[PDB]
């Protein structure tokens, strides 16, 4: 309900989590094709934390078959590649990040990802998002 | 308390409740408050008078628009004051009056407009000052900085600074004794007046993300003549506009600066010739972090680099190096999978090649790294080490570390044989079927073994600790042992921590451990022990900790003596509380027979 | 019998006893004798008359100096006659008379002196003839070879052949239909008369270890003009004198030969330009074995190699290849540790990179090997494979093999997803913690799984065999399982071999295996099973083999029904004989309660 | 008793085995130094086998501490690097092989090696030797 886009082969939709509702705006350009894409992702929010040690926990399910848990480090403090790894709690972040992926085959079905951001220094959750990809 | 409390009587986290003033019911003698995102709209006099113990106050996102005169009146020990987000446009004089020990003022994104309209002249203890994201238009340092003796950092990033002049940095010209560290990232700088930096001495100067024309960057960097900086940090950002062509001609102008630590962060386009520029030769500590380098082929031999770090950088081949002054090389977290190659570094004294897929086929030879002064080797988390020598030239190594690297041919001969002075060995999680009783021979000075995921032959702990007297820390967790041979530990007179959890033992014995005089901890959790044979009066009289948890210690009158000793000498055991039994009836702690 | 007997009534090994004649007490109807190192000194007439069934006779090292006339009189089915070591200098006529089916005469080191003084003209079935180490001085093939129709190999190695002439090889000029395979290794050849080989057609020609002057080798090889050989094998030996300089100029003269399979064995000095010689372009199957090559950089694109093998050869880098006609590449047992690199082989149909330390970081992409016709991939015993793609272009692979290669990121996603027609997968001993139920998805045609040293999560066999209906062979030994989940094997209707030995099971159930209709073997040895819960009438009525050995099947009236079934339906169990029990009393087989 | 040589730092001695006594002459040039050597090894005997699939089993003991068992393949049939991998039972072998080893440190003490040669095709033992190195 928060946001969604329809691509040629994918339908991507996100909503807020249930135990954390901290506002965040996020979108992409163009709508991701699971057949390989190249583009940008636009982020706009106000850090509920220091963003200096930011990482993610992803709980992924492919057709109701829980994958293991992934942990992706985005910032680590020592000369990060990103300008928003310098923000502070209360300082509006508004940025655009490029990406590209091609060469993987994904099954048809229905995926789900619970994506929760953690401030690694004090271990509090900045936000939680509830994703939904439908690949056709 | 309309707000949460973290610690009893201290640390009252009161974030995000609909508040319009400080709660009065907050107990005094607190050390940390947090009034964030509360819809305050004005500070009022004496509001914090009662909190004469507060040393950490946060007011972020509050809608604070004005400030009364004696606002921070009773505050005497407040070290940190954060004011991010509050649209306090005009700081009228008299603000920050009562504060007499403020060491860290953060004023980010408070619609500030200049450093002179900032009544902080009296804060004579201000260590740091952060005014990022604040509409500022000029680098001019006001004169009142002469009062702030202990000021060591200023952050002006993400402002509207446009040009630099000679009347700026004047306070730095009159005072050659200030240890100031500037920062001007993300400022659209285009014009540096000539002779601007002259007789200046900074301790750090960040310039990431400033310029977008190779021409403008070249000219501005050229006008840096006369600067004397202890750490110059350059580069770009990934989510920003940036140079599309980068050539060593840009580094012109830097040829008369006096850099002492040249750091070069991420760069969009990168040609390997940059590091081969004739006016980096006096840099004392080179460093790259995130640059998309491919080949570091050959650098001149008159370079005076005393250090070199290459972190997170791509590479297609192990570099070729012959610097005669370099020490402390570091190549960590490399993006590719490379294979080691011989180097010649006569002054190397610290190596660190961790977290790469460094597959190092040949091994431990002086011929590999030409240095008779190595002291810290680290090959952890790598691909596949293959031992084929006894470190025949590296007899000074004091710190060795394999931690997730497939370590081969370590049992086929007495490796580690020449390391007569080594203090910290670590071979954990290197799949190493110990089936030879001379593997740890020669390590007469070791103090710390760490082996966890390493099996044995017969699942039996052989006698592999002879001539290892000085061992003080030992770790054997997660090995799949099933018994301990007789005679081990007979000479480990100084061991103080013996770890054995997560094994597959069945019983326990006290004929062992009788010589472990100075032992202090004997963690044996999770390892399925049912009893303790042998005389139980032969444990050492120095043990302080005994983990006997998650076992199946049986209490069906099985060894009544032991079932009594376990609940008698329990001032040492750990969590004696939940000691369940595993033979019906379970859910118990004491056995009926006493003495 | 003064001599040993191997098999009852046959195969009477009578080697090394002090004998002076054939023992008379040897039973008839034997098929194999061996009279080696016995101090016989003369063969005598009719001595073997009784043994009219012998088809393998060895007389090695005997001191046989002469031979009587009707020596091999009664021999009618002797296929192989070995005479190594016997100093029979003169083979007077009439020898080899009675033999009418001799297919393999070995006459090594019998002080022979010429091929003409060799009365074998009547042996019209002689397949092979070996006269190595025999003082011969000339390659002249005698005329009586016209009689020996089925002669396909002659071995003249390690003789004194010195020169070759045109009147030699005349029998080969008059008869273009003989399929002869010569061999002249270790012969000091120095002069080949001009026009010697002309209209000749050999099937093989070995010349290892002949020449020692680059000049003499060049000239002699040049005189090979006109030859048409199906397999030319060149090279040297390690323990012999050999060329100290080797250059592509030597390969001159070979430019007008008609080689079909150029094999090049060990060579002392080797320059990488040899294989880049302009007159190998028509060779159909190149092959190297033991050459100390370093770089195979770039070969021309008009080469017509349809195959290429590089075995036991050193290498410092994965070769760079773009041959458009090459298929069936093979690079095995390489002496170094190399990393894979992209190639472009549009006609490749067979790859084999086993036994190397091929660390193949990127993985399974069409971009890696440009071939839409791969059918046999083999990366076994390698260093560390890293999966990062689903074999997106290789949808024809029918044979895949990882056997001791550390296989990473195989569980993190559904690998093997595009291999819709694969028959033989093998991932044994690749340390692979199966913790995902979609790992084997897409393999709808698999017939053979092989996983041995692979653990599970919870030490519990999850449901990982859905959509794998056609699996016929399955292997799960040596996994450290501790139970089987409910619901597995519910669709493996065609499985015929289920392996589970060496596990850590505790009991056994029959609710499983109820759908395994066509099962035939259920090896469950060594896995510590005590009983069999569930109705025992639900096993399939096709099982033929049941391994229940080295268990601790208890017979303390524990499940009397099972203790009866185990000794009743035992015409299927394996080694029902030594079925010990493990609850006092032990050493038993039957329980008292019947029916 | 069969043969021995004294080097600067090593004493090497060999004798026959106990369950097999098949003659073989073997020596080296020069006497091996355990401090790294380069030279030749001369062999002279009559194969009690076919030598086409020849390998060794070495049972090594360093100061009465049994190492695991080593298996070294010398010939394997397919274009071996050695001319004697072509010999036959009864055909005198007389050859000289070069070798070189440097870069390993060996402890002081007393080693023993039982070295038994096997014809890999039919698995019979060609000969067995009883070695003795004393390193000083
Ligand atoms: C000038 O101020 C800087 C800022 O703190 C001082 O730097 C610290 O020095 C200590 C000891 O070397 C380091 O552990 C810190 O990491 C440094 N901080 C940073 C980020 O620079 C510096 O020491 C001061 N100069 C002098 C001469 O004392
Ligand atoms: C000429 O004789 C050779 C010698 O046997 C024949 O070669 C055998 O052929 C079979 C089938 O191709 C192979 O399996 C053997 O390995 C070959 N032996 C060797 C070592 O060459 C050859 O086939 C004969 N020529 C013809 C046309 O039949
Ligand atoms: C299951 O795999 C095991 C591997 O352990 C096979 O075990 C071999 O069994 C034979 C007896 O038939 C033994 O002589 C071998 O020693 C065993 N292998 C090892 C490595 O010790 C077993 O045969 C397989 N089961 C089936 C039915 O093939
Ligand atoms: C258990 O018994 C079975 C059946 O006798 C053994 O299976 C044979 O094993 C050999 C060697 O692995 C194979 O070559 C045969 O094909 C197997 N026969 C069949 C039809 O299963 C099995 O090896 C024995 N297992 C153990 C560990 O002793
Ligand atoms: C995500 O949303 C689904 C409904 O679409 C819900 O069932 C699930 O619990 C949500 N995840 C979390 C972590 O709340
Ligand atoms: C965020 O920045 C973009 C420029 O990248 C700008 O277009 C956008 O308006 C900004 N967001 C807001 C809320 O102004
Ligand atoms: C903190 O304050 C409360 C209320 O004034 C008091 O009961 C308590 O004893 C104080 N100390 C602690 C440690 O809670
Ligand atoms: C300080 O504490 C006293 C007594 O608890 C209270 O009456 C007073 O209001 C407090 N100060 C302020 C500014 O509220
Ligand atoms: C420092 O503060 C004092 C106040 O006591 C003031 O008189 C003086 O002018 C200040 N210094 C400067 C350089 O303004
Ligand atoms: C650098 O970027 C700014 C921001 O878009 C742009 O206005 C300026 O023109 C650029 N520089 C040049 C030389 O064009
Ligand atoms: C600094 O380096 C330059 C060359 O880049 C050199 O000419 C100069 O002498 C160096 N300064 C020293 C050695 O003090
Ligand atoms: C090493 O231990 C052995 C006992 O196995 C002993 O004989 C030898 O002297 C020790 N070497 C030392 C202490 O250098
Ligand atoms: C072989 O010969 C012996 C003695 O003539 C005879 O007893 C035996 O039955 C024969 N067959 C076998 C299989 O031993
Ligand atoms: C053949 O067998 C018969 C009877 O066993 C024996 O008398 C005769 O001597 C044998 N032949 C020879 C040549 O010994
Ligand atoms: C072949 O053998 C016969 C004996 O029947 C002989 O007459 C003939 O000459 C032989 N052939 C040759 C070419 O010698
Ligand atoms: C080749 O080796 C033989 C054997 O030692 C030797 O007699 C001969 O002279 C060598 N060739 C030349 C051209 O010297
Ligand atoms: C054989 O190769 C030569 C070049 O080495 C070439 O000239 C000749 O045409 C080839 N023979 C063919 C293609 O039949
Ligand atoms: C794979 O198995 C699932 C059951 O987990 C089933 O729903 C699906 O249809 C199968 N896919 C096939 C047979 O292609
Ligand atoms: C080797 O010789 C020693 C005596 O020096 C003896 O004890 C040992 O048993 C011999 N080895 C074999 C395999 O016979
Ligand atoms: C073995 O060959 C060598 C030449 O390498 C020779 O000197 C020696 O005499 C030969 N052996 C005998 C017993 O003749």
């Amino acid at each position: 309900q928060q946001w969604f886009c329809n691509s040629s082969d994918a339908i991507i939709s996100y909503s807020y989590c249930d135990h954390l509702k901290f506002p965040i705006s996020i979108s992409s350009e163009p709508c991701i094709r699971l057949r390989g894409t190249n583009g940008f992702v636009h982020v706009e929010f106000i850090p509920r934390g220091n963003l200096k040690y930011l990482y993610f926990n992803l709980f992924i399910s492919v057709n109701s078959i829980e994958l293991p848990k992934r942990k992706e480090v985005l910032c680590h403090g020592h000369d990060d590649d990103y300008s928003f790894c310098r923000a502070l709690k209360g300082e509006t972040v508004n940025t655009s990040i490029p990406f590209s992926f091609e060469g993987i085959l994904f099954p048809k079905g229905h995926y789900r990802c619970v994506a929760e951001a953690i401030a690694g220094d004090t271990e509090e959750k900045l936000f939680c998002l509830n994703f939904t990809i439908i690949h056709r | 308390n309309p707000c949460i409390e973290v610690v009893p009587n201290i640390t009252y986290q009161c974030m995000d409740q609909k508040l319009s003033k400080v709660p009065d019911d907050i107990p005094s003698s607190t050390k940390n408050i947090d009034l964030s995102f509360n819809p305050l709209k004005i500070l009022k006099s004496y509001s914090f008078s009662n909190f004469s113990e507060l040393q950490w106050l946060d007011l972020s996102r509050c809608e604070i628009e004005t400030i009364e005169d004696k606002a921070w009146h009773g505050l005497h020990h407040l070290s940190n004051l954060i004011l991010t987000g509050n649209p306090i446009q005009s700081f009228s004089p008299g603000s920050f009056s009562g504060l007499t020990s403020l060491e860290n003022l953060v004023a980010v994104e408070t619609k500030l407009a200049s450093l002179e309209s900032f009544p902080i002249g009296q804060l004579i203890t201000l260590k740091k000052l952060n005014v990022a994201h604040n509409f500022i238009h000029s680098c001019k340092l006001p004169a009142y900085f002469s009062n702030l003796t202990n000021l060591v950092h200023v952050d002006l990033s993400y402002n509207y600074i446009q040009t630099i002049t000679v009347n700026d940095l004047q306070f730095l010209r009159e005072n050659p004794q200030v240890n100031l560290s500037l920062d001007m990232s993300l400022n659209p700088i285009d014009f540096i007046q000539d002779q601007a930096f002259q007789g200046i001495k900074l301790h750090e100067l960040t310039l990431r993300g400033n310029f977008n024309s190779s021409n403008i960057m070249k000219t501005c960097l050229q006008n840096l003549a006369g600067l004397h900086v202890h750490r110059l940090i350059l580069g770009e950002f990934k989510d920003e506009r940036n140079l599309e062509i980068f050539e060593p001609s840009i580094m012109e102008g830097l040829c008369d600066v006096t850099i002492d630590e040249f750091r070069l962060t991420y760069t969009n386009d990168f040609s390997d010739d940059i590091v081969k520029f004739h006016c980096l030769a006096n840099v004392s500590a080179m460093s790259l972090a995130g640059v998309s380098i491919k080949y570091l082929e050959d650098v001149p031999k008159h370079f005076k680099w005393q250090s070199l770090s290459i972190i997170r950088c791509q590479l297609k081949q192990f570099p070729t190096l012959d610097l005669p002054f370099l020490k402390s090389l570091t190549l960590t977290m490399n993006k590719g999978s490379i294979s080691f190659k011989k180097v010649a570094l006569p002054s190397l004294s610290y190596l660190d090649l961790s977290r790469n897929a460094l597959s190092f086929s040949g091994c431990c030879s002086y011929s590999d790294l030409g240095t008779n002064s190595l002291r810290h080797l680290d090959l952890s988390f790598n691909g596949a080490i293959i031992m084929s020598a006894n470190f025949m030239g590296l007899e000074e190594l004091q710190h060795l570390d394999f931690q997730h690297s497939t370590l081969k041919r370590v049992t086929e001969f007495s490796a580690f044989l020449s390391l007569e002075k080594l203090l910290y060995l670590d071979i954990s999680y290197t799949n190493t079927k110990i089936d030879f009783d001379g593997i740890f021979l020669g390590l007469t000075s070791l103090n710390t073994l760490k082996m966890a995921g390493n099996s044995f032959k017969d699942n039996t702990l052989s006698n592999v600790f002879a001539n290892t007297t000085n061992l003080t820390f030992l770790d054997l967790s997660k090995c799949q042992l099933e018994q301990i041979s007789w005679g081990v530990f007979d000479t480990l007179h100084r061991l103080q921590l013996l770890n054995m959890s997560h094994n597959n033992l069945l019983f326990l014995d006290s004929s062992h451990y009788n010589q472990l005089y100075s032992l202090s901890t004997l963690d044996c959790s999770f390892n399925r022990i049912e009893t303790s044979k042998g005389i139980l009066q032969h444990f050492p009289k120095s043990l302080a900790f005994f983990n006997l948890t998650n076992n199946s210690v049986a209490c069906i009158c099985e060894h009544q003596k032991f079932l009594q000793w376990v609940k008698e000498q329990k001032q040492f055991l750990v969590n004696v509380e939940q000691m369940t039994c595993a033979t019906p009836v379970e859910m118990n702690t004491s056995l009926v027979l006493d003495f």
